[PDB]
RNA sequence: GGAUUUGGUGGAUUACUAGC
């Protein structure tokens, strides 16, 4: 294993955001990839977790075990405003474009979210999904029309129909990535997996 | 998880699931079907066991291997678990976990469980 | 002895512990100390505990918030029967750790104020050899006790 | 349930401990002498560790990979005693102190 | 008893024969009294067949 | 506690514990009044200590009279618990006692302490 | 099951259908009064006459034993068999026999009552039929010969097997044995319905609420280290008390109170168990030893507590009950004593529930905090409801006195107070 | 200041208490017999303190 | 926390088509 739980770059691939256990408790921290910050926000509870990192184009998503997401903005090093749902399920992937933003809890619950008006949109659960470790939502115009959801399978549904389009057959064990690498040609991988299914 | 054949009729299977489960299901009668248990038996040398005191169930099963050639005198079975460094027995007769732990000596994760006949 | 070392070191109180022999090591605790230092001036917070250990392993315990030249202790520790090698109190001051390195697994958990030493932990099984070196982390509730062998075993408290 | 949540309370229960054991510290880099001493640091997530084997060794204990952070040999000298510290006014100063059967001590 | 009641004996004697200012009261006596009836209480009270 | 005499001052009782100490490490070294009542019958006993902190003390000033009688040295320290532990037990003592034994490894001690012990008597 | 096992159960019922000689020696020669050759040799109605004159001076010492002359101890009923009657008919039976028992429970250190009871036992058997009844009566006459007598000419129910051992046996049960028999789960739910019974009918005494309350209490003290248990002895045993704080009995309550206090200090519980806990106590809090009894207890349920809310003001009706049962004064001679318990947490919500519902008792609560040192937070807090109460309510000499109080007495704390309130 | 400063306030200022063991009230039955029950509950009160 | 022994019950010890 290694010290950082978790790890991503920004779009720009100039800085990378990185959280790691100081004793009980989690930092996150940001550095300069390209060329030292002494500074980490601090969780002040041990049992507060981190599960996914987003970042914001200039603060970075947080969602946490708690069932609340953290827009943190690194200069204050302080979180601007705290994102929170009316259950407390822990949030499982967050994705974004612009004002949109779209998370998921343990109880396979779907939430919309708006970043300028700080509002929860919309919440609904579609059937067939049982579990969902992965969202991603398809790069189409400058509107979220359709979302990529996977478990262990994988599966396209409409946000307006609310239901399912398409489903494709997914890795055993569960995915771990499921970024879109184009058009009509998105990239699937799985925890303890050699392959990378491309749909 | 993982399924095999105990013997050569198709009497009682074995059978491994996600949930940390071995369980011996009897296509023959459903009755017959039991679940093995994991209840370890007291070490030779006369030490203490290392384990956690809360009892945990034993990681998934991810290669199994079993042998009737020698059911009824000692451990016939062997299984593999994710993320660990040794191999743990079953005894189908007992339906009991056996008495003998099998390291790879390399520090290595066991990836394959095979049997002489 | 009782020395102020802002004024030359010159003793202010003098008292004897109350059926010492064989003294071995004494700690404070309840306060700023070595295993719980300050980080600033006004975190400075004076110890309500202290406790003196001795070779048959009696571990006499004071109230440091309520002088006199014979102090009563509030409660005489006998568990070990070693001579006590590590004397330690938790930052908050709730729990007193006291080991020996003369036999195995000689190591004991105190509550406080109630001055009960906890059951459960440390069991039989519990590895801790020639307990040599022990250290309470100033948060997060860690516990790291070193042996003869050179292992550093670690353990977190689930209350903090 | 009659019995009060102690989450809430920070009084801890008098005779039941709620404890659980992590990964060792020096199963990164294993020590050839005895664990003379054992330091916290006032602040950051680090473990030193000294004795006869003249190294202080410091680890960044994580609880889960618990790695070392870096080692330091001092021919000569064993290490009987070694400790953290921190200016009180001086947040930014950091110093090690270590010490043995000798004469002198030694500052980092 | 008779072991722990003649240890009381002596305590309450040696402070009966050699007490400078002894009061004429035998409170030592009956604290030591007290004593040995608690031991006795507690003896008598083991049972060794199983219940 | 005026019948408790005499009494060792502060310098003199690190040395009686001291000797007691070891000599419980030898097992030269009876605890318990009617033991120590027990060796002065036989005149084994080199030398008693006493605790003055007893409380009824007259327990154990039987002690001294036995001692003057059988021209045994005898000295009071402040503190039971001191030489209880001193004893090398869980408990408070009250009066301990020292073999006669020549052959001692820890011989010349007590005869220093005694020579003391009769100095102060 | 095999033959002699199906056997054996129909053995055990028609136990009492005496059915030839052999049998009805042994019946017959049960007693509590004579040996078995003497009592072999006595007739039904030599039985009557004595205990129809033992009944009669039970009813000089209690006239409500009179009543059972007239269904009991009548002379008809010597023709009276219980064999032969209905099931209908046997309930009622049982139900008499059931009455007698607790009017008999107190007077058994009489010697009528060994000889009236000696009608019931071989009239109607009760020793081999009514066997729990009997013994629940005469559990606290343990150390009594007349309880030893009790365990030779019985058969123990299933409950009661602590006791097999000293039947016939010359010790009599010992203290131990007694904690042991009321260890068992069940046997407390038994009990409870006995004691239920006791206080419904006002038939409880002294002896019986002192040694329930003494063998309830070792429970606890043998279970203290397993909490699992001492939680099932929650749903039972707190259900006790709230019976006995309902009888009007001073003696009931009291006894209530000491089964209280163990709980608490052997194992925490919510502030809302002890908020209702008070409130029952204080609900039929009469007698005046009860009403010292009660102070200590309600001080003892807060001691206990540690948690969040640990020193907050009683609820607004928690805090008029109280004061109405235990004036102000009363309180300060309970500060006055000396030897007073440790309550400083109890007094820390009462001025705080002073502080928000009495104006006018605020200058009380200055004499209050005189006679107790208040530990430094319980000042802080007093301290801290204080300053609102200035922001509210008009300055006073008494609430300006108090804050000079405490301007007296660690002024530095007060400036902590202020600085972060205003 | 902090709150985390009145927490452990708090904690110091708590003081012992003496804990009720097994073998704490078995000496109630030897006195069983005869006593004012308001002298039994301040002597059960003895114990505990 | 570890070890020894033991009581009871549950499922099989025959190939699964409903009860009375």
């Amino acid at each position: 294993d290694s010290p950082v739980l978790q790890s991503a770059y920004d779009p720009s691939g100039q800085y990378l955001c990185y959280v790691t256990v100081a004793l009980d408790k989690q930092r996150v921290g940001v550095q300069p990839t390209q060329r030292w910050n002494e500074n980490f926000l601090y969780l002040e509870d041990s049992k507060l977790k981190v599960t996914c990192l987003k970042w914001v184009n200039v603060a970075i998503i947080l969602g946490m075990n708690n069932g609340e997401i953290w827009l943190y903005s690194v200069l204050a090093n302080e979180v601007t405003y705290k994102f929170t749902t009316g259950n407390s399920y822990e949030i499982k992937d967050i994705d974004l474009m612009g004002n949109q933003l779209w998370c998921i809890d343990s109880s396979d619950a779907f939430y919309q979210f708006d970043l300028l008006q700080f509002k929860l949109l919309q919440h609904f659960r579609i059937n067939n999904c049982v579990q969902l470790n992965k969202l991603t939502i398809v790069p189409a115009g400058d509107s979220v029309a359709q979302l990529l959801v996977a478990s262990h399978s994988i599966s396209l549904i409409d946000i307006e129909e609310k239901k399912v389009v398409m489903t494709f057959p997914g890795h055993v064990s569960p995915v771990s990535t499921l970024q879109v690498i184009t058009n009509e040609f998105f990239i699937s991988g799985a925890e303890g997996d050699r392959f990378l299914n491309v749909y | 998880s993982y399924i095999a054949f105990a013997d050569s009729q198709s009497h009682f299977m074995l059978s491994a699931s996600k949930d940390r489960s071995l369980w011996s299901f009897s296509l023959r009668k459903d009755a017959q079907s039991q679940e093995m248990s994991q209840r370890l038996h007291k070490k030779q040398d006369g030490g203490r066991v290392g384990g956690s005191t809360i009892k945990s169930k034993f990681p998934e099963i991810v290669a199994l291997a079993i042998e009737n050639a020698r059911i009824g005198e000692w451990e016939n079975i062997i299984t593999a678990h994710k993320d660990e460094k040794f191999a743990r027995t079953w005894d189908m007769r007992n339906k009991r976990v056996g008495r003998w732990t099998f390291d790879t000596t390399d520090d290595g994760f066991v990836k394959s469980v095979a049997m002489s006949q | 002895w009782e020395f102020d070392l802002n004024k030359n070191g010159h003793v202010i109180r003098r008292w004897k512990d109350q059926g010492g022999v064989g003294i071995t090591k004494i700690q404070v605790g309840g306060g700023t100390t070595t295993t719980c230092p300050a980080l600033q001036i006004s975190k400075i917070k004076q110890n309500r505990w202290l406790a003196v250990g001795s070779e048959s392993g009696f571990v006499n315990l004071y109230d440091r918030n309520n002088t006199s030249s014979t102090p009563t202790p509030v409660a005489a520790l006998d568990q070990l029967t070693t001579t006590i090698s590590n004397l330690q109190f938790s930052p908050d001051g709730q729990i007193l750790c006291m080991a020996s390195r003369a036999v195995k697994d000689a190591l004991r958990l105190v509550h406080l104020p109630s001055c009960s030493v906890f059951s459960n932990w440390p069991t039989s099984g519990t590895p801790l050899g020639k307990v040599t070196s022990v250290a309470f982390s100033p948060s997060g509730g860690l516990l790291a006790v070193g042996n003869e062998q050179g292992k550093v075993r670690l353990w977190k408290l689930n209350h903090y | 349930n009659y019995k009060d949540t102690l989450s809430n309370s920070k009084l801890l229960p008098p005779k039941k401990l709620d404890i659980v054991r992590l990964k060792d510290a020096n199963a990164s880099h294993p020590s050839h002498s005895a664990i003379q001493s054992l330091s916290f640091h006032p602040s950051k997530p680090l473990l030193l560790t000294g004795g006869y084997d003249k190294t202080l060794r410091i680890y960044h204990i994580d609880g889960k990979t618990n790695h070392l952070v870096t080692s330091l040999h001092l021919v000569g000298s064993p290490i009987q005693t070694c400790t953290f510290y921190t200016s009180l006014s001086n947040q930014n100063q950091q110093n090690i102190f270590t010490a043995g059967r000798r004469r002198y001590m030694h500052s980092w | 008893i008779a072991r722990v009641l003649a240890a009381k004996a002596a305590v309450s004697l040696r402070y009966d024969a050699l007490a400078e200012d002894r009061d004429d009261s035998g409170d030592i006596g009956l604290e030591s009294r007290a004593k040995v009836e608690n031991r006795l209480s507690q003896l008598e009270g083991r049972d060794l067949r199983t219940t | 506690n005026p019948k408790a005499f005499p009494l060792a001052d502060a310098a003199l009782t690190q040395q009686i514990l001291d000797v007691v100490q070891q000599a419980a490490n030898l097992r030269q070294l009876k605890k318990g009044a009617n033991e120590a009542t027990k060796t002065l019958n036989r005149g084994i006993s080199e030398f008693i200590i006493m605790a003055a902190d007893c409380e009824p003390i007259e327990i154990l000033l039987h002690l001294p009279l036995l001692c003057e009688d059988k021209n045994v040295p005898y000295v009071f320290v402040p503190s039971r618990v001191a030489l209880g532990r001193a004893c090398g037990v869980s408990r408070p003592v009250i009066a301990a006692s020292i073999t006669t034994n020549d052959a001692s490894a820890i011989k010349t001690q007590i005869y220093a302490v005694k020579d003391k012990i009769e100095t102060l008597l | 099951s095999s033959l002699s096992d199906q056997l054996a159960q129909v053995a055990s019922n028609n136990a009492t259908v005496a059915l030839d000689r052999k049998r009805r020696q042994k019946l017959h020669s049960a007693s509590l009064i004579y040996n078995s050759k003497t009592a072999a040799t006595q007739d039904y109605d030599f039985i009557f006459e004595n205990a129809s004159k033992a009944l009669e001076e039970l009813s000089q010492i209690e006239p409500k034993f009179a009543i059972f002359s007239r269904t009991l101890f009548s002379e008809s009923s010597i023709s009276l068999d219980r064999n032969v009657q209905t099931k209908e008919e046997i309930k009622d039976l049982d139900n008499a026999i059931n009455a007698y028992l607790l009017l008999a429970s107190s007077k058994w250190y009489l010697a009528p009552t060994l000889h009236a009871t000696e009608w019931l036992v071989r009239r109607f058997q009760i020793h081999v039929k009514n066997t729990e009844m009997l013994l629940l009566s005469t559990l606290n006459y343990y150390q009594t010969p007349v309880f030893k007598r009790i365990l030779s000419i019985i058969k123990l129910p299933p409950l009661f097997n602590c006791l097999s051992n000293f039947v016939r046996s010359e010790k009599p049960p010992t203290a131990l044995t007694m904690i042991k028999l009321f260890n068992d789960m069940d046997f407390l739910k038994l009990y409870t319905s006995y004691l239920d019974q006791c206080i419904k009918h006002n038939a409880t005494y002294t002896n019986q609420l002192l040694f329930t309350t003494c063998c309830f209490i070792n429970v606890v003290a043998f279970n203290s280290n397993n909490d699992e248990k001492l939680n099932q002895l929650v749903p039972i045993l707190l259900e006790i008390s709230a019976k006995l704080l309902a009888s009007k009995s001073k003696d009931c309550q009291i006894a209530a109170h000491t089964i209280l206090v163990v709980f608490a200090t052997a194992l925490p519980l919510k502030k809302t168990i002890i908020l209702a806990a008070m409130e029952t106590i204080l609900s039929n809090l009469d007698a005046k030893e009860a009403k010292h009894s009660a102070l200590l207890t309600i001080c003892k349920l807060f001691q206990t507590l540690k948690g969040q809310g640990n020193v907050d003001q009683l609820p607004s009706k928690i805090f008029k009950l109280f004061d109405s049962k235990f004036d102000t004064v009363s309180i300060l001679t309970f500060l006055d004593k000396e030897d007073k318990p440790v309550c400083d947490k109890f007094i820390t919500s009462y001025t705080r529930s002073i502080a928000r519902y009495d104006r006018s008792k605020l200058n009380i609560i200055l004499s209050l905090l005189k006679k107790i040192r208040l530990e430094r937070y319980e000042v802080r807090l007093i301290i801290t409801d204080l300053i609102y109460l200035s922001e509210i309510l008009e300055d006073k000499s008494q609430l300006v006195e108090l804050f000079e109080y405490f301007i007296s007495i660690n002024e530095d704390l007060v400036l902590k107070c202020l600085k972060s309130l205003g | 200041e902090d709150e985390e400063d009145i927490a452990l306030e708090f904690i110091n200022g708590e003081k012992k208490d003496k804990l009720v063991n097994m073998n704490s009230f078995t000496s109630m039955f030897d006195n069983i017999q005869n006593v004012q029950m308001d002298t039994f509950f301040d002597r059960v009160m003895k114990v505990l303190t």
